[PDB]
């Protein structure tokens, strides 16, 4: 009982009820969200998409966190010649729930 | 107001330091290159030097003279 669906241009693989980190997303913290890019859909049985993207498959996804991730220093170096520069960066992530998966 | 009085905008530039770190941009040697006469501390040359050259000041000839009668 899991899908793989294109959100943020990467697949995930996400089961029912599971909490997924993906990329940052136009939604509020506390509102509802909508997935009809499924790859793939599996459960007891195997079923596959004969076309891209399914036919009626469709992901309900539920955000709950819109924070920033943990910080990564970037160094930059040139060895004997003067050069030497530091930067930071803190990627946006948006946390959400799958609470429904159709078929 | 001590404490609301500021300058007008562009009138200070804070100045330029040489020699102090990687970031500051002109550091070692604080924008004077390498070696040379110019990177040396009371390095140059005298006005008009143009390397062993003889100045132009000295090829053009000297000519006329001053009227006293034009100062007065």
């Amino acid at each position: 009982m899991y899908a793989v669906f294109q959100s943020g241009g990467k697949q995930h693989r996400v089961s029912e009820g599971q909490t997924v980190r993906l990329e940052k997303l136009d939604i509020a913290t506390g509102e509802t969200v909508e997935f009809a890019e499924v790859l793939m859909i599996a459960n007891g049985e195997e079923v596959k998409i004969g076309v891209p993207f399914v036919d009626g498959g469709v992901i309900k996804a539920e955000v709950v966190a819109h924070g920033r991730g943990e910080k990564v220093k970037i160094v930059k170096f040139r060895r004997r010649k003067h050069y030497r520069k530091q930067q930071g960066h803190r990627q946006w992530f948006t946390d959400v729930k799958i609470t429904g998966i159709s078929a | 107001r001590l404490n609301t009085l500021s300058p007008a905008e562009g009138s200070k530039k804070a100045g330029k330091r040489l020699g102090r770190g990687i970031g500051s941009g002109l550091g070692k040697t604080g924008g004077r290159g390498h070696k040379g006469q110019k990177s040396r501390s009371g390095g140059g040359v005298r006005r008009g030097f143009e390397g062993g050259q003889m100045p132009l000041y000295r090829r053009l000839p000297k000519f006329g003279f001053t009227s006293r009668k034009a100062a007065i």
